[PDB]
């Protein structure tokens, strides 16, 4: 009954340490997402094409 | 004392498969989100296809770049249907410049047959005379690509950074 | 960075063996990685080998079957072959190539590396010397073992060599006694079930599967992914040994697949081949593996090594072993005889070898006659199988007192210095007391080695 | 003047368009610029050895070709730093890169140019005097235990027209200039010298005088002559790196060049480590032994073709330095690797093997590396004299003796110390066999031993004697089982058991046989000699008469003074004085020659 | 065998 009991206790904190982990990261993430997203996609817009540098004519 | 050994070992196992299973909850939620990114990001380029003013730059820049990289006398374009026109536009702008490059004469054409699926967000494929050498300049494929070769600064953006590095080289 | 888009290919100009050969390809690089797609929608990967004009040369990793001409489609990537490598790798499982095992997701990485890693400068080298206590007698006593030492185990066939393993694995410190610990990378080159669930249950025992990264390579994966696993769990190691100031420990096992493996690569190629029908630069190759270890000036981490390897038929001139004894600098050499007695844990010492105990041991490490007790010990050893090997023919009558005295010595010493058992974890100075309990037996007249002055201060009590 | 890179396997490339191009004419190829060297050829095509390596590399990169085969640079600053196998300094790219890792393709000059010497003239030119190749110019102080010395390098000669005054200058700075036949041409303190190309001498002279070793085995019982040769093959598990270092620290040479190939880095981390804490005076102030030695570490891992290039260059090294008038001492490192290298490089360009896949050529190869040696009478006006001594350390793969490497290195060499595993098993350091081995050299130092002890080769001749009967008892007291025994025979045996366990055995770490210099030898060999001498005569004649005099009887007579006979080699000679041991060691033989008495 | 192999392979050309 000791085991049963400290095995009861032990998955109550593990749940919530892992509960409260998840929203300090998924509050963490709500800080700043838009400069990333600008970030991603002003670099795919840029072309900048060449020929391969060992190309001779 | 068997009885006993018996019991401790139960008891070690289990408390370190379930220290386990909470460490990998944690890293798919990461997983997760980041995958929730990457599906915003795509529905961002979705919503910026439309704008037809730079969509004509972009799909000029993706047609010389494939022109330059697949070097062979014939060609052949591929695009949706309904960007056609403006891969017309594309190919009669992509041509000279080409010429001026690598100083040889390349017969450029668009497929009228075959058509990109309808799921494909934009973009253009390549092939070459014998369409066994193709260039994939889709919008997905290029969204893709940068994805993956810059992961390690969207970590570093979106999770600050580790403290217990101490030398980037 | 690199936005230039990724080729793909129809060109199959022909396979023979496990190669795939490219024809019309532009401006190929060596050893660049190159993704395949089989007409069955089912995936692989290789890497490029020779190149010469147009034509280029793969080596399929999940071994080439159902390859067709017209359907295949070799895309390729551009670069040599590069890992993601992150922190939180430990506490997880990986297979060769490193995708994950064990239900979770693919590594998001701080950093990407290079596969072979790059050779280390000699002038930036701090030499090991703080020393490791394994608790095991026949280390800790005869090859003791510091920091940065690459030392392998040999084993054979039907040996124990992974209970060895294990144990070292569980007792890892530091002789002198913050709470310290260490971070274990495992590596698997072709080890059945068995000796996965023994690992795997082990790691899960006490405990320590917070830390110790896995790859596992069982016989069923293709046989060329064995060439790649080691470098990529070394890489592992290095990072978190220089990237994050840790302590590393490295467990590769069965190195001797992994020479098999080399040399049913190379033999597709047809190169030069050398003793026992291996390459000829498969020492280069094992020098590659090996050395990238050590400790390195202005940091704080290091990389220890243990790899193991099995003794076909016990011929010790075997390249492997023998190539594997010229890289190290020194040997193990689990005996069978004493497996055949039923002993534990049953450690030959007459033929193992430390070099870094010069520098490992003296005033203010361990003790200050340390090295006169390996010596004499060793000495005794030597001539009393000497002793039983002239037993064996003289007969009784034939023996001096010295012989009695000398086979005496060698049965109390077998029964007491290497019998230890499957937990017990001796300190380093209880090893020396014993050491001191078995040097006593003999007279201090006859201890030649030992100098003058310790066995006036040490021998009579 | 570009070829582009048509193949790449391995270190091994080809490229064309380079039809006017020269067999060993050094290359750079791709962006990094790797070093390289030609080798084959057909048409306009080409075949370069890279020195690094290829991965990367790609079809079509530029290949510049260069001007001047592979070449190495000399001149002051080169001691006591450590290169790798083409002669980068190690020291700057560490300072230079704030980085742990060797950059592919990294230029650094050989020497540093901002750096002013202190330079000396002559003394005994003007304007308008003659010279020669080979006369020395100038004298740099690199430190106060070897002064650089500047001279004309070979193939140049003519009348001077400037000297530069005393002062600190740099090597920019040119320093001299002459007209030879109406040309003008500036000389530098740098020499570019082809590696692959020996450096002429006047003659080659007979030895004259012997080679100090640390050791007392191998010292009197294999000597070693003052610009030999000398190898040491032996198994794994001997340590021929402890003999090597060994001999590095402690000899009488002035310069010491120690050449690894293929080693363990940890090895090259105890050189570093530990040659700069010991130190020796020669005229003076105590100065470390750092002072004195060039390293040129190449560890496994470094590109195959490198090891090729470290041993010549390390040799071009001896050479330059033997052309002051010094005695420079090289120790090769594995030279077995050298053969893998080369062996696995053949191996890649589709030639013939010859014997274990090694190709023919190689024993040509390993000849003349050895033939560039000996004591010579240097080319120039100052009249220079010097030696280079070459002791390589062979592997075996397996201690096979049989082995084409260690065949055909037994050929060309004078002096070989075979080593036995099983002695290194007993760690019976150093574990030299002492029955195979031996030395051409002993007739020409037999003459210099005499002129200075004159009481040796007795010595010599009995200790051979009773080793060598001791052999041949060996498997008769094996199969009997030791009961078939004059007494005689019961003496040699034993006296060889003392001998081999006390004179043969030596620690090479402990503080008190870190070195043993040769009188300590002569002493301990005389007194062992001698109390055989007097046990075998009372034997003798006790034997003759009556009461034959069992090896029992002597044992219970005098294992006191066995005893101290034994601990003989306790004395850390630094500390203590010659004499002391001297006199203490004629003590110990009043002892036996009392004892004897007694007995008598 | 194997230099008899490698001269049966360098004979193709």
């Amino acid at each position: 009954q000791a085991a049963m009991g400290s095995q009861g206790n032990l998955s109550a904190e593990v749940e919530q340490a892992t509960r409260r982990q998840v929203q300090g990261m998924q509050s963490s993430q709500q800080r700043n997402r838009e400069r990333v997203l600008a970030q991603l996609l002003g670099m795919v817009c840029e072309v900048r094409p060449q020929v391969h540098p060992n190309y001779r004519v | 004392e068997k009885k006993e050994k018996q019991i401790e070992q139960q008891k070690k196992i289990q408390m370190s498969n379930l220290m386990n299973q909470a460490r990998l909850k944690v890293l798919r939620a990461r997983d997760d989100l980041i995958t929730d990114l990457l599906n915003e990001a795509k529905q961002r380029l979705s919503k910026v296809v439309k704008d037809t003013t730079r969509y004509q730059v972009l799909l000029d820049g993706l047609v010389l770049q494939g022109l330059y990289q697949l070097l062979e006398p014939r060609m052949i374009v591929r695009c949706r249907k309904q960007d056609f026109p403006l891969v017309k536009a594309a190919v009669q702008k992509a041509i000279p410049m080409y010429k001026i490059a690598t100083k040889k004469d390349v017969d450029v054409q668009i497929d009228q047959e075959a058509y990109l699926p309808e799921e494909i967000a934009g973009g253009v494929e390549i092939y070459n005379g014998d369409r066994k050498i193709k260039v994939s300049n889709t919008l997905e494929s290029r969204l893709d690509l940068i994805a993956q070769q810059m992961m390690p600064e969207v970590r570093g953006a979106l999770f600050g950074a580790n403290a217990n590095r101490k030398f980037l080289d | 960075y690199l936005s230039q888009p990724r080729l793909t290919y129809k060109t199959v100009s022909g396979v023979n063996g496990p190669l795939v050969i490219l024809d019309h390809v532009k401006f190929p690089r060596y050893a660049e990685i190159v993704h395949l797609t089989l007409p069955d929608g089912t995936k692989r990967s290789g890497q490029v080998l020779e190149v010469s004009g147009s034509k280029a040369v793969v080596q399929v990793f999940e071994g080439t079957s159902g390859i067709d001409a017209k359907k295949t489609s070799c895309e390729f990537t551009g670069d040599i072959l590069r890992t993601p490598v992150s922190e939180d790798m430990l506490g997880r499982v990986f297979n060769g190539s490193g995708k994950p095992i064990d239900r979770g997701p693919v590594v998001l990485a701080e950093d990407f590396l290079d596969i072979m890693g790059q050779p280390i400068n000699p002038q930036c080298r701090i030499y090991p010397e703080e020393m490791i206590q394994t608790g095991i007698s026949a280390i800790d006593g005869m090859n003791s073992i510091a920091r940065g030492q690459k030392i392998p185990i040999f084993s054979a066939a039907g040996l124990p060599h992974n209970e060895i393993a294990a144990q070292i694995c569980r007792q890892a410190g530091l002789v002198k006694k913050s709470e310290e610990n260490f971070a274990i990378v495992f590596a698997a080159m072709g080890v059945n079930m068995e000796t996965a669930r023994f690992f795997k249950s082990d790691f899960e025992e006490n405990g320590s599967m917070d830390n110790v990264c896995l790859f596992l390579n069982l016989a069923n994966d293709p046989t060329i992914e064995r060439i790649i696993t080691p470098r990529l769990a070394l890489t592992t190691a290095e990072f978190l040994a220089y990237q994050c100031e840790k302590h590393v420990l490295v467990i590769l096992t069965d190195m001797s697949s992994y020479a098999e493996a080399l040399r049913e690569v190379s033999a597709a190629r047809e190169e030069v081949p050398g003793r026992r029908g291996f390459p000829g630069y498969m020492y280069t190759d094992l020098a590659t593996i090996y050395e990238r270890a050590g400790r390195v000036e202005g940091r704080n981490g290091s990389i220890t090594q243990i790899p193991i390897l099995t003794m076909p038929n016990d011929d010790i001139t075997h390249p492997i072993p023998d190539l594997t004894g010229y890289i190290t600098e020194g040997q193990i050499y689990v005996d069978r005889q004493l497996h055949n007695r039923q002993i534990y844990p049953p450690i030959n010492v007459l033929p193992s070898l430390s070099r870094l105990m010069k520098s490992a041991i003296g005033e203010g490490m361990t003790r200050k006659d340390h090295a006169d007790v390996s010596n004499q010990l060793y000495a005794c050893y030597a001539i009393g199988k000497d002793v039983q090997a002239m037993k064996a023919v003289v007969g009784e009558e034939a023996l001096t007192s010295d012989d009695l005295l000398y086979l005496e010595f060698l049965q109390k010493f077998e029964k007491n210095f290497i019998t230890q058992g499957p937990y017990e974890n001796r300190t380093v100075y209880e090893t020396l007391d014993i050491g001191w309990q078995l040097l006593r037996i003999f007279p201090k007249e006859m201890l030649k080695r030992i100098p003058q002055s310790t066995l006036s201060e040490f021998y009579p009590r | 003047t570009f070829g582009y890179v048509h193949g790449v396997s391995g270190p091994v490339v080809t490229a064309c368009d380079m039809a006017g191009a020269a067999m060993y004419e050094l290359v750079r190829v791709g962006h990094s610029e790797l070093v390289g060297e030609i080798i084959r050829l057909e048409g306009d095509m080409a075949t370069i050895q890279v020195y690094e390596e290829t991965s990367g590399v790609s079809v079509g990169d530029p290949v510049l070709r260069t001007g001047k085969p592979l070449s190495v640079e000399l001149g002051p600053g080169i001691m006591g730093a450590i290169f790798d196998g083409i002669q980068r300094p190690l020291s700057d790219i560490s300072s230079q890169t704030q980085s742990i890792y060797i950059p592919r393709g990294v230029n650094v000059s050989a020497l540093s140019r901002d750096i002013k010497w202190e330079f000396i003239p002559s003394k005994n030119l003007r304007v308008g005097s003659h010279i020669t190749g080979g006369d020395i110019y100038g004298i740099v102080n690199e430190n106060s235990l070897i002064k650089h010395k500047i001279m004309l390098p070979p193939r140049n000669r003519g009348s001077v027209t400037y000297i530069a005054p005393p002062g600190n200058y740099d090597a920019s700075d040119v320093v001299l200039e002459l007209e030879f036949e109406g040309v003008k041409e500036k000389f530098s303190m740098v020499q570019v010298w082809p590696v692959r190309q020996v450096r002429p001498v006047t003659e080659k002279l007979p030895a004259n005088h012997p080679l100090l070793t640390g050791q007392r085995v191998l010292d009197a019982l294999f000597p070693c002559v003052q610009g030999g040769t000398t190898a040491i093959p032996g198994a794994f598990g001997c340590g021929k790196t402890v003999i090597s270092q060994s001999l590095s620290k402690y000899s009488n040479s002035d310069v010491i060049i120690y050449v690894g190939c293929g080693e363990r880095g940890n090895e090259m981390s105890e050189v570093l480590r530990d040659f700069p804490e010991l130190t020796m005076e020669v005229d003076g102030k105590v100065e470390s032994i750092m002072k004195r030695t060039a390293l040129v570490a190449n560890t496994s891992n470094m590109p195959v073709a490198a090891r090729e290039a470290s041993i010549y260059t390390g040799i071009t090294l001896s050479e330059y330095f033997r052309d002051m008038g010094y005695h420079v001492s090289m120790m090769a490192d594995s030279t077995s690797r050298w053969a893998e290298a080369l062996r696995e490089i053949s191996g890649r360009l589709a030639e013939m093997p010859a014997d274990s896949g090694y190709p023919a050529y190689l024993g040509a190869r390993l000849a003349s590396f050895y033939e560039r040696a000996g004591r010579v009478k240097c080319l120039g006006n100052p009249e220079r004299e010097g030696s280079v001594s070459i002791v390589g350390a062979v592997s075996p793969p397996g201690g096979d003796f049989s082995d084409p490497v260690t065949s055909a290195t037994l050929g060309i060499v004078q002096v070989f110390w075979g080593l036995d595993k099983k002695l290194a098993q007993r760690k019976h350091f150093p574990s030299v066999n002492w029955l195979i081995s031996y030395s051409k050299y002993m007739r020409a130092l037999d003459e210099y031993y005499d002129k200075h002890f004159t009481e040796f080769v007795p010595l010599r001749t009995k200790a051979k004697e009773i080793l060598q009967e001791e052999e041949d008892l060996a498997e008769i007291v094996q199969l009997v089982g030791k009961a078939s025994l004059a007494e005689t025979d019961k003496i040699t045996l034993e006296v060889a058991k003392l001998i081999k366990d006390d004179f043969l055995q030596q620690n090479g770490y402990t503080p008190y046989d870190r070195f043993c210099p040769f009188y300590k030898t002569v002493g301990m060999l005389s007194n062992m000699i001698s109390f055989y001498d007097m046990a075998r005569r009372a034997v003798e004649t006790t034997a003759q008469s009556d009461n034959k005099i069992t090896w029992s009887i002597i044992r219970e007579h005098m294992g006191e003074i066995l005893y101290k006979l034994s601990s003989m080699k306790f004395k850390d000679p630094v500390k203590d004085g010659e004499a002391k041991i001297k006199a203490d060691y004629a003590q110990l033989l009043e002892d036996m020659q009392n004892a004897f008495r007694s007995l008598e | 065998f194997y230099r008899l192999k490698k001269i049966q392979e360098k004979k193709k050309i």
